[PDB]
């Protein structure tokens, strides 16, 4: 089962670059809650950020952690450009509950949700 | 259209009930459909 | 050896002997054009559709009689075939009137797809196109006789798994009616297969008959209810609603075939649905709320009380998920009672021994049956499907059935022996030749009805059954594995709360009354307020409930077949899981999740919460009722007729006739068969 | 030409009418409920039934290829009047 | 408290279920005779882990596992439950 | 260039962007489709049908409709084979069910049986 | 089939066959299918690693021009073990024929970015990233064309559905536009409409 790469070599150089991609967003929010005239503290913003990067927590292929290296680079290269607005940075964040909980009493009340 | 207008059928309109939105007297939407599902009619007696 | 070559447009390929070209084409993916034959009926050849060219030959043959000789060359897509072909579909576009939009076949013809993909389209016959007379054949089939276009389907039909004789051939060239010159209703059990028969838009449904068009609808795979078979079903459903349903194939049962009540059936499930839960008021007056106060009060008071005064009937038609949830709450609180409508004994371990309480053999494998009786039943008005698989048995191969407890209408020169268990065990124990039948025959099968299961000797008329097939078992040598012995039931639910160990019969409440219950679906009088104390408090969790449901102190909206993913199992063991297709009006959470949902509320929990979870302790109880589709054949026959010793009391000469016995007796048992007004229209037909 | 319900609404050819405990009445305040004035079902009885005096006929409908397509119909039963799937208008043959 | 409900897991082929069918051609009969009172069940699917369960007070349920077992050990186990 | 390769199974639903509630929620159904049975044609075999659940469609209030909160409501997806459906439907992360593919049993029939002697097989009508 | 019939060249169809067996026999290294259409448009069906060599060979060698180039399309069809299919589409100027180059891809290992060889793939790759995901090594610059930014999913998949999982509107609780989970106010009703009856027997598959 020969198979092509993307970068890497196994998961811990794919570390190496989502550590350095975390870095790099680390470092790119007080500019971006800076210029974008925004809504919310930088430590929120941050820590919805390390969220997101906690999310996708159990992926063990190494070219699915290149390719989601890759999607990160992407989308702070458009940030860190003035090509996104203030709806696209918003739209990262979910305040627009929509609080629906896990409770089974609270599923049971508006329901038919499996 | 003085050389033949009609039609000699009769349910022809001779108002002719022009435009009409921002009056009073306007179109609204509905449904042209009776009831769905017909919910359960509780009886009136007691059991004690 | 019993392989014939065939050059079907070239390709070689071996051919069991005796079969003919469909067939074959059909081995090697091809199809032909079709009208009059059908994969279950006789082979008439009659519709000319079928040519075929066969080189060599200065003839073209039809593809439905013709033998397959050795070493044919096959030329489906020859020239003079498609010229043939052309032919007779400009034949049988001159005499068919213009109703396509008014039809009810739309997208669901034959003749506008045989006619697109092999027919003409430049159109001749200037003048003329006869009209023909229609017929009331009955207020539940709609009949517009000129659509037919005489192909001869539905007599087949009728004379060989109907037996009715009721539709003939009038007439003679251009002017042959096809119907009943005496315009009388034709009326049987299967009567509503003959729609789906029918290819063109002749024969149609009359509750359906201008609601819907097919390709709106869509398709949803389903399972059968109300019967101890369960045929595979397809609902149309159009916008989150329905429009109707249709039979689908399984290989062991019910290939293309559905009961008339189940066709007609989803009125009442329609008709007068329970909406909200509702609880009592002291004015008296049942009012309607919110999930809160039902559910707060249900909980407090079954928090406030224990003891052997818990206990739970659940008839008709239920889960088996349901099941496993009241089931788990129930020895969550303190004890047990459960109880079903219908009665079974335990005597000789009943209750488990998988052998007894259900169909041994496969529906399929009567087939196979050589000498077959029947201790009292009617399975025209039990389970009509098993009597259509009957005849289809003793229609190809040779059958010899007899029946016992009453001359009934069963439509194939049946044999009676009379109305006592005295005369059965007697005659078929000691001496009869009837008896020496059953003794030097090779593959008997004894069915049992469930309708003589209801008296107080079931136990005896139980144990001298198992007596007979313990004397074939231990005569002869046959086969095993095989039987004779087998028994039916009426509710698939029955079987499944059988399979989960419960009390079947309401004996349990009868000695130990109870002071709270839950009624799952207890349709008929099993029990009321009178056979019971005065404060009873009693949870009614059902739909459309009419009778059973005024009486209730809490009602709860429960789920429909067609409203949650069910798992269902059929009279001889197999699990058939069902597909949501329709989410319930009004608020009707599902079953489980209310039982789940009520011991969250109460002060107590269960280690479950999603119906994967739930199927976990499912696997828990049952482990045959997880996996799906499949047959379970079991043993220790002998085993359960020596445990069958321990009870053995008296064989009463009361004349045992089963209450299925008339056609409103048919229509009218159940709640959603009762509630349909399609059912009202034709119960009324029937009688008046 | 219509009828009227209990509360004083125009009600329309199909029994849609409404509850006291409905919103739909809200939404038809003060905007008029345009039904149909003029019904369908009533102007097919006052049709004179066209007799003809043949067994099997036929049907347009208000000009060639100016309607429905033609309709064969039947004319022998006697006591039922063979009506057109498209016209409405019933037969009657005579003898 | 005391007993309720016992459920038995088996198959057509395992060697120690082969063993509980062996008790439950042998010693059924007597074990039915010994409690006409609990609801003791047999299941098959097609093949499964030969298991025996028993639900009793208030719904504890306890396991035990009958592969590759004989069929004495299975009455000693239905001892330890029972 | 037998390069850095490993052997594991694939989780794609990290890379379509889709809500995981919509991902641990739902459970696919794969099976072949049942012959719509008023019509007699079998071509509308040989697929395989992926569908999802039916789920919660109410009424529009305005006009009657039916409106639905699914976005993965109306799809459905035709495969060839059962391998590579069960394949598929490991690889994009939703659970499944896998219904079986029931075939037309042959038959044995004829005009001749139809017509026999002795034999109670008798159409008694044509 | 004299009138109403579209004739076919069938000296064209001689030729393609002739230069489709010519490029066959002369770079068997990543030639799998050469195929010619009935109605004579030739195809030519590749392992996606001659990518860049057999690109260099088509634009260049002077028996075949084919400097313009058409779509580079990549349609989503299941049950295969490599789904996409990298169509690019070469036109000669000199010679007035069409080619259909079909290379296959998988979900995950890359093509490697035809720029290098045709300036006019640039967008057409950046298109086809943003909608599929069929990764492209060695290449400038991939970002997102014809979609949100806010927006993913590569929704040209077979697998993400027809109305997509966000929805915009304006509210002025948070005084701006916000994207919410998709509610749809009529069904889109889906029509079952393939009938059975085998419209075309030249097409049959075998069976099983
Ligand atoms: S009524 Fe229908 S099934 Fe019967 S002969 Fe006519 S077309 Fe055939
Ligand atoms: S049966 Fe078929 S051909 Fe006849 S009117 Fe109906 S749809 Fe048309
Ligand atoms: S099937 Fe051969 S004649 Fe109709
Ligand atoms: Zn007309």
């Amino acid at each position: 089962t020969s198979v092509k790469p993307i970068f890497s070599r196994d998961m811990n150089e794919a570390k190496r670059r989502v550590r350095e991609l975390y870095r790099a967003w680390y470092r790119e929010v007080p500019n971006t809650v800076h210029l974008f005239q925004l809504d919310i503290s930088v430590k929120q913003g941050r820590d919805k950020v390390r969220e997101m990067f906690k999310k996708n927590a159990h992926v063990t292929d190494p070219r699915v952690v290149d390719l989601l290296v890759i999607k990160g680079k992407m989308e702070l290269e458009e940030t860190i450009n003035v090509w996104k607005q203030r709806t696209h940075v918003m739209r990262f964040f979910h305040e627009t509950e929509a609080p629906r909980p896990k409770d089974f009493l609270s599923k049971f009340y508006v329901g038919h949700d499996p | 259209p003085t050389v033949k207008p009609p039609t000699a059928r009769k349910f022809i309109w001779t108002n002719h009930k022009f435009n009409l939105s921002g009056t009073p007297q306007q179109y609204v939407p509905y449904s042209t459909t009776r009831k769905k599902i017909q919910e359960w009619v509780p009886p009136s007696t007691p059991y004690k | 050896s019993n392989l014939i070559e065939v050059f079907v447009d070239g390709q070689s390929v071996m051919v069991e002997p005796g079969t003919t070209v469909l067939q074959a084409c059909e081995k090697v993916g091809m199809q032909i054009p079709r009208f009059c034959y059908h994969e279950r009926l006789s082979v008439a050849g009659n519709c000319r559709m079928c040519l075929v060219e066969i080189e060599k030959a200065p003839k073209v043959v039809a593809a439905c009689a013709m033998p397959v000789m050795k070493g044919w060359n096959i030329l489906t897509n020859s020239e003079k075939t498609k010229k043939a072909r052309e032919g007779v579909m400009e034949f049988l576009l001159a005499n068919h009137p213009l109703d396509c939009p008014i039809c009810d076949q739309g997208g669901e013809c034959d003749l506008q797809d045989q006619s697109m993909m092999f027919g003409s389209d430049r159109s001749r016959f200037l003048e003329g196109k006869r009209a023909v007379e229609d017929k009331n054949i009955g207020p539940l089939v709609k009949t517009i006789m000129t659509r037919c276009i005489q192909c001869t389907r539905c007599i087949r039909f009728a004379s060989e798994i109907a037996g009715v004789d009721d539709l003939g051939t009038t007439g003679r060239g251009n002017d042959m009616q096809v119907g009943t010159y005496i315009e009388k209703m034709f009326m049987s059990e299967l009567s509503g297969n003959i729609i789906d028969i029918c290819p063109v838009g002749a024969l149609t449904s009359k509750p359906y008959a201008f609601t819907a068009r097919p390709w709106e609808t869509r398709k949803t795979e389903s399972i059968d209810v109300m019967d101890a078979v369960g045929s595979n079903i397809v609902v149309s459903t159009r916008t989150g609603e329905v429009m109707r349903i249709l039979p689908r194939m399984h290989e062991d049962i019910n290939e293309e075939w559905i009961s008339d009540k189940t066709r007609f059936a989803y009125d009442g499930l329609k008709r007068q649905r329970l909406t909200e839960p509702m609880v009592r008021n002291e004015k008296g007056l049942l009012t309607h709320t919110t999930w809160e106060d039902a559910l707060s009060r249900v909980a407090g008071m079954l928090q406030s009380c224990q003891g052997n005064d818990v206990a739970a009937i659940a008839g008709g038609l239920v889960d088996a998920e349901a099941l496993i949830a009241l089931k788990d709450l129930l020895n969550r609180v303190d004890s047990d009672t459960l109880c079903t409508e219908e009665v079974f004994p335990t005597a000789g371990a009943g209750t488990d021994l998988r052998s007894n309480y259900l169909l041994n053999t496969t529906i399929a494998g009567v087939e196979e049956a050589d000498v077959v009786l029947l201790v009292g039943t009617n399975p025209r008005f039990e389970a009509p499907l098993f009597n259509a698989r009957i005849r289809k048995s003793w229609l190809h191969n040779d059958l010899k059935v007899a029946l016992i407890g009453s001359p009934v209408d069963l439509t194939y020169r049946y044999d009676h022996l009379g109305d006592s268990p005295k005369i059965l065990q007697d005659i078929a124990s000691g001496s009869h030749p009837f008896s020496q039948v059953l003794q030097e025959a090779k593959k008997p099968m004894v069915v049992l009805g469930s309708s003589a299961l209801q008296r107080n000797d079931g136990a005896a008329i139980l144990a001298a059954v198992s007596n007979i097939a313990q004397k074939i078992r231990t005569s002869s040598g046959v086969t095993g594995d095989w039987k004779v012995m087998n028994i039916l039931h009426r509710i698939a639910s029955q079987v499944a709360a059988l399979d989960l160990g419960y009390k079947p019969g309401v004996e349990a409440i009868r000695k130990n009354p109870p002071k709270m219950l839950f009624l799952l679906g207890a349709d008929g009088g099993c029990v009321t307020r009178q056979d019971l104390p005065k404060d009873c408090f009693i949870v009614y969790q059902g739909h459309h409930g009419d009778v059973g449901a005024p009486i209730a102190d809490v009602i709860l909206p429960g789920a429909a077949y067609t409203e949650k993913s069910a798992t269902y199992v059929n009279t001889e063991g197999r699990a058939q899981q069902t597909k949501v297709a329709v989410m319930p009006p009004g608020l009707a959470r599902e079953d489980w999740k209310i039982i789940r949902a009520l011991s969250e509320i109460a002060g107590m929990t269960l280690p479950y919460d999603t119906l994967d979870q739930v199927r976990n302790r499912l696997e828990e109880v049952s482990p045959n009722l997880v996996r799906y589709d499949d047959v379970e054949g079991a043993n220790y026959f002998q085993q359960a007729s020596e445990l069958s010793k321990l009870v053995n009391q008296q064989l009463l000469a009361d004349p045992l006739v089963p209450p299925q016995l008339t056609i409103k007796d048919f229509y009218m048992t159940d709640s959603i068969s009762r509630a349909s007004q399609t059912m009202a229209k034709c119960v009324k037909a029937v009688t008046e | 030409g219509v009828r009227t319900s209990p509360t004083g609404e125009k009600v329309t050819h199909t029994g849609q009418v409404y509850d006291d405990e409905d919103y739909r009445r809200v939404r038809f305040v003060g905007r008029q409920k345009e039904v149909n004035e003029n019904f369908a079902i009533d102007l097919i009885a006052e049709q004179p039934v066209s007799q003809v005096g043949s067994r099997v006929i036929s049907c347009d409908g208000g000009g060639g290829a100016l309607g429905h397509p033609r309709v064969y119909i039947n004319l022998d039963k006697e006591t039922k009047t063979g009506t057109c799937g498209y016209c409405g208008l019933q037969f009657r043959q005579q003898h | 408290l005391g007993l309720r409900e016992i459920r038995i897991h088996l198959c057509q082929r395992s060697p120690g279920s082969q063993g509980v069918r062996d008790f439950i051609e042998k010693r059924y009969v007597e074990l039915k005779k010994a409690n006409p009172d609990l609801p003791i069940l047999i299941r098959e699917c097609s093949d499964v882990q030969p298991k025996l369960w028993a639900r009793y007070a208030f719904g504890q349920e306890k396991n035990v596992s009958l592969n590759n077992f004989s069929a004495d050990q299975v009455t000693r186990a239905l001892e330890n439950v029972l | 260039t037998q390069l850095i390769t490993v052997d594991e199974k694939l989780d794609i639903t990290t890379l379509t962007g889709v809500p995981e509630e919509h991902i641990k929620t739902r459970k696919a159904r794969i099976f072949v489709p049942a012959r719509n049975n008023m019509q007699s044609g079998v071509n509308n075999t040989k697929k395989w049908k992926m569908e999802f659940d039916t789920r919660e469609r109410w009424e529009n209030p305005l006009m009657g409709w039916a409106s639905t909160a699914d976005p993965l409501s109306n799809l459905v997806l035709t495969f060839s084979t059962k391998e590579d459906a069960i394949a598929f439907a490991e690889k994009n992360g939703w659970s499944y069910d896998v219904e079986e593919r029931k075939v037309p049993k042959p038959k044995s029939k004829s005009y001749g049986a139809n017509f026999s002697w002795n034999k109670r097989t008798r159409v008694s009508t044509k | 089939t004299r009138p109403t019939v579209r004739p076919r060249n069938d000296v064209a169809h001689k030729q393609l066959s002739a230069f489709g067996e010519y490029v066959a026999e002369i770079l068997p290294k990543y030639v799998q299918q050469v195929q010619v259409s009935c109605f004579s448009e030739l195809e030519i069906c590749i392992h996606p690693d001659g990518v860049i060599p057999v690109l260099t060979f088509l634009r260049d060698h002077s028996n075949a021009q084919f400097k313009s180039l058409a779509d580079l399309t990549a349609v989503d069809i299941p049950t295969r073990q490599n789904r996409f299919e990298i169509v690019y589409n070469l036109l000669s100027l000199r010679f007035n024929s069409r080619i259909r180059v079909k290379t296959y891809t998988d979900e995950l290992t890359p093509v490697e970015s035809s720029v290098s060889v045709y300036k006019a793939a640039n967008w057409y790759e950046r298109e086809i990233w943003d909608m599929f995901g069929v990764f492209f090594a060695n290449h400038p610059d991939l970002r997102r064309i014809l979609t949100d930014y806010g927006f993913e999913g590569h929704p040209f998949r077979k697998d993400f559905p027809l109305s997509g999982y966000v929805e915009l509107r304006y509210d002025d609780e948070v005084k701006r536009v916000v994207a919410e989970p998709v509610e749809l106010a009529q069904e889109f009703r889906k029509f079952d409409l393939n009938s059975p009856w085998e419209a075309f027997p030249a097409y049959r598959q075998p069976p099983e």
